[PDB]
């Protein structure tokens, strides 16, 4: 089955609060998949459910057949070999050059030899369109150069799935100009899939093939690109087309206008 | 009561954090005691933790000794004895203010700004991408930071009664007209080894123990946002102050009971 | 596996070609090359990024000692990986 | 004249980087005016400037007639009764309530009556449909919520000028959905100009009348909504429509490709 | 020499930061003596100063009494003399401890989260944003927090010296067999009034002002991003630390030389 | 200036409707109504927020001891501000 990610039903709550009941989501080969929400609710809670490193209290999640929080500690970590993700700030040790950051799990995962190992990880700068920042340490990297760097450390021991928490936020049209060609040619070419979890509706629509809106704790009227364009329930009317008021409120609930301000 | 129950939310919760705190630090210290990967990244801890901590030791370390020299001299002359000076700064200094004061800057210094590198290092996801990495961070950045302190704080404590006393033999010995080789020879009979001077290690090692650990345990469950953190700080600054001198006082109970 | 062979003046190469089997080809890197000509890409299944470097270093050695190595055999593969980290003529021709 | 503001010609450099050379644009009343940008390069900086926290090294800054950095300490402290901003975090008193931090202003420059004070901050929050977020700290604000509060406390003693520190950025469409609403009422109604600077293309330009281009240190390619939709320079079609290498560049500066990975 | 212009950037930037301590202090206090908004705006300002650091200072307070009824007790007993702990406890108090001890730990608590209100009510531009309010913060958010120190800890010291001294009369009179009767009275006759009571609070009153001035300075011209903010939090201890001893030692000199 | 005159059953105002000039006016406010029916709108050349407020409880506590007062007169600056606070009928019908 090309379904690499599948969890079946998934019930969350931390607590007090009851985020995610009954959600389900497929994630086949060869795609770029789309997570698309209201706004602060799944983006680091799903992708580190996802990971494990927060189990859930119900269901099962596969990787090619395999229950995430069922595993031991010694096979879970052979397991992030295959996946890895790439944050939403960009997480760089800060105590190093942008060099020896791109270049560092290579050196925790495999034995290269010292100029093959110069060479490999030199080039793959170039990948993301970074050769130049070479020696940096990564505090003037202006934010956009800093998402990318991170990027080629996603990718280093070739990775078959690589998440992506909101790589679009907060930033230039010409730098998520650029990131939306990179992510096109990272799929095309080495058939990596990517789960892009974020909210910016003309940008996502123009990569992915199959959107999950978690609208509410439930996912909500899922499909393809053109099919969500027509479908007119209220809930995906308001969000991707940005209605003003549909059935999210205006207003918030409160009493009414004859002692609030009649005191 | 309605109000009773607002402690038993804060009994069980109050409770679990020293259940996180004996939690981490147990898998911080267990399995693969490798040595050749480690060697090199300690020793660049103790140039956080043990250099920059060195400078802030000795010059307060003078004025300590030059304060219980001026002080004590008003205290011997009215009992009308000068030699009794040497032994004087030599016992309040190796038993009482040497391990107290040396662990109270030390917290101050190096037990502060330990738990901002630590809570700072989960605020950017360098921790929740380690994970990524597939290199399990307690035994990889914790227990780097955690042996340098308790390897520091003795070496801190012998740097700081050295020049402690060094000070005393100045206002007392070249201002306050004193001869020199009387000083030093009520000193040399005052204190033994056996329970004075590897008695000063004891109180010393116990407080390295308590301080680092309880300065990477609050970097640890931190709230991540920037308001959190510097909450952590000076709750890590107000914890281990009670720590030093609620261990002290015990430990000064079985020494001279 | 990374099984290769020589024809006396062309480099053969076979199994698969991954970043976990190709240290001992890297200490093969002077008694490897013999003024070869022409490298077949006979057998391979995978071509990984380092690999593909290894690929990278063995023609760019075998330059001044020997030949202006030939390539063929390419699974279309490597072609992918050529313009996507953009390398030059020069060190890669075909 | 209706052109509020204007500024002659100003040169910035705080000493090492030479950012605001030949800087010069005039907002006129009754509009809604624009600045955009490539990315961090005037926002907080400009804005501060055109306020009276920095002063400038070269040039004159009109607010109808009146030089800004000229002006004694007590003068320029009642002009900033007309005048006010919004920042892009939102400035909120944590200390406080909802209440209180809206109903700020008004107690520190204007004697009113205790229940006609209470009233009419009340129904001020009907105006940004926050009413119901009464009595609550500002920190359960979910930063949706956080911006339109400060956006009532912003309008408090009927200011002329609304200065917006980047409104839009990292937020849902509904919300950006919500925030072109309000501050399309608030020009029409209330006759109240608003400077808006951000980058974000296909929102600025549903509410601009004369958008100004700040992609260099100068002011080139400035003008009004459909005459920059049609402008065929290369700098201006990559920043609006989003073309991934340009004059601005894909890659870094840097060597050749024969002794960076052939060492 | 090359490294010698290095230190040529330092001597000028290090003195420019005293620059702007005095003239941040100097528009503090000056003009406008307002009462009306302020009498009510204080009054929260010690709720944060002075009631959070009231417990720290009492749970520690007792803890040192013990110590030196305890230590105190072995050097009196070695020369013979059991009245004289009450002339000591009370003596090495009022005179060393008291003044040093409790700056220090109002240096840990009060003098750190101070710095971090500070600061972060610059990160997130609430400072920036009371300008465009026409309300000049300096007399606005500072003095309510500068007056705010130099008031309470005068009164941190006072009840530190008592429950203090109190504890101190626990273990020698209860515990270690001493009558109640012989130990105030030796303790009456002790300390006067004009050299040694007052001399308490003059040690005290002028560490207030260091230490409340060294805290909102640095929360004033700290990096408003959250990485130097954090460490501004950890340079007001260190720095504070070498000030409470950088004075002490003079202020020892002068009431005892 | 707010100056202000009585019909006898109808409260009349005059001068410029600001935050500043309002609070003398709102020590009048038994002896201002006299069972009140209509309110000008006669010489307003500038209306506040406040004053807005100030003219919503005039006529607010006007009920409960006089009439349901009409209005006219309005500059068609107040309807601006009407819908924008969306207030209801009971409170400033027309
Ligand atoms: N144990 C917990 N750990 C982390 N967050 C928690 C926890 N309990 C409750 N929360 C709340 O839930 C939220 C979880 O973080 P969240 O997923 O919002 O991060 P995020 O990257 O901002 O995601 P989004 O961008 O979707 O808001 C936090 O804002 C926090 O207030
Ligand atoms: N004295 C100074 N004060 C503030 N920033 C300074 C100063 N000197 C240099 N800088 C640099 O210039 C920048 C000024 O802030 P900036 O205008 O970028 O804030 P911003 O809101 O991020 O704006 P933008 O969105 O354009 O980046 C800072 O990032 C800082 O690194």
């Amino acid at each position: 089955v090309a379904n690499l990610v599948d969890m079946r039903d998934v019930s969350f709550t931390r607590g007090n609060r009851c985020i995610f009941d009954n959600i389900s989501l497929t994630v086949p080969r060869g795609k770029i998949t789309a997570i698309m929400g209201p706004s602060g609710i799944g983006k680091t809670t799903l992708l580190r459910l996802i990971g494990g490193q927060i189990a859930p209290d119900h269901g099962e999640i596969l990787f090619d057949g395999e229950n995430i929080p069922a595993m031991s500690r010694s096979r879970l970590y052979t397991v992030r070999k295959r996946m890895s993700m790439l944050f939403q700030s960009g997480a760089l040790f800060t105590d190093m050059n942008v060099f020896d950051n791109v270049a560092y799990p290579l050196r925790e995962h495999t034995q290269l030899p010292a100029p093959l190992l110069h060479s490999t990880v030199m080039m793959k700068l170039e990948a993301v369109g970074l050769r130049g920042a070479a020696k940096l340490m990564p505090s003037e990297l202006s934010g956009g150069m800093a998402r990318r760097a991170a990027l080629a450390r996603a990718i280093a021991l070739e990775p078959d799935l690589i998440m992506f928490d909101q790589p679009f936020v907060g930033q230039d049209p010409i730098t998520m100009g650029v990131l939306v060609k990179l992510i096109s040619e990272l799929n095309s070419a080495l058939g990596v899939t990517c789960v892009v979890v974020s909210h910016d509706v003309p940008e996502v629509l123009s990569i992915a093939d199959h959107a999950w809106i978690l609208a509410d704790k439930k996912i909500v009227a899922h499909g393809s690109a053109q099919a969500l364009q027509a479908n007119p329930d209220p809930r995906v009317r308001q969000f991707l087309d940005g209605i003003a008021d549909g059935p999210v409120p205006f207003r918030y609930p409160a009493g009414d206008y004859h002692a609030d301000l009649l005191p | 009561l309605n109000a009773l129950a607002s402690l038993g939310h804060k009994g069980i919760k109050t409770l679990r954090t020293f259940g996180r705190a004996g939690l981490m630090l147990f898998n911080a210290l267990v399995g693969k005691p490798e040595f050749r990967k480690h060697a090199p990244l300690l020793v660049r801890q103790l140039y956080n933790v043990g250099v920059l901590s060195m400078l802030i030791i000795v010059v307060s370390g003078v004025f300590i000794g030059m304060v219980l020299g001026l002080q004590g001299y008003l205290v011997l002359t009215t009992y009308s004895a000068e030699t009794s000076l040497g032994m004087l700064v030599a016992l309040s200094l190796l038993r009482e203010l040497g391990p107290v004061v040396a662990a109270l800057l030390f917290a101050g210094r190096a037990g502060s700004a330990l738990t901002a590198e630590i809570g700072l290092m989960r605020a950017t996801e360098q921790l929740s991408s380690m994970e990524m990495m597939a290199v399990d961070p307690l035994r990889r950045v914790i227990s780097p930071r955690f042996w340098a302190g308790v390897i520091s704080l003795p070496l801190l404590t012998v740097i700081f009664v050295a020049v402690g006393i060094w000070g005393g033999s100045l206002v007392g010995v070249s201002w306050k007209g004193i001869d020199s080789g009387f000083f030093w020879s009520a000193m040399q009979n005052a204190v033994d080894w056996r329970m004075d001077l590897v008695n000063c290690l004891i109180k010393s090692v116990v407080f390295a123990i308590t301080v680092t650990w309880i300065s990477l345990f609050n970097g640890y469950d931190a709230i991540p946002t920037s308001a959190g953190i510097s909450r952590a700080t000076t709750r890590t600054v107000v914890h281990s102050s009670l720590a030093v001198l609620g261990l002290d006082f015990v430990l000064t109970a079985l020494m001279f009971g | 596996s990374l099984s290769w062979m020589q024809t006396g003046d062309t480099l053969a190469l076979s199994g698969e070609l991954d970043q976990d089997v190709l240290l001992p080809l890297w200490e093969m890197r002077e008694e490897a090359v013999k003024g070869i000509t022409c490298i077949d890409l006979s057998r391979v299944s995978r071509v990984d990024t380092g690999g593909l470097a290894l690929l990278l270093h063995l023609i760019d050695l075998a330059k001044k000692q020997g030949n202006n190595v030939t390539l063929q055999g390419v699974n279309d593969k490597v072609y992918t990986l050529a313009k996507l980290y953009n390398l030059p003529a020069d060190v890669l021709p075909r």
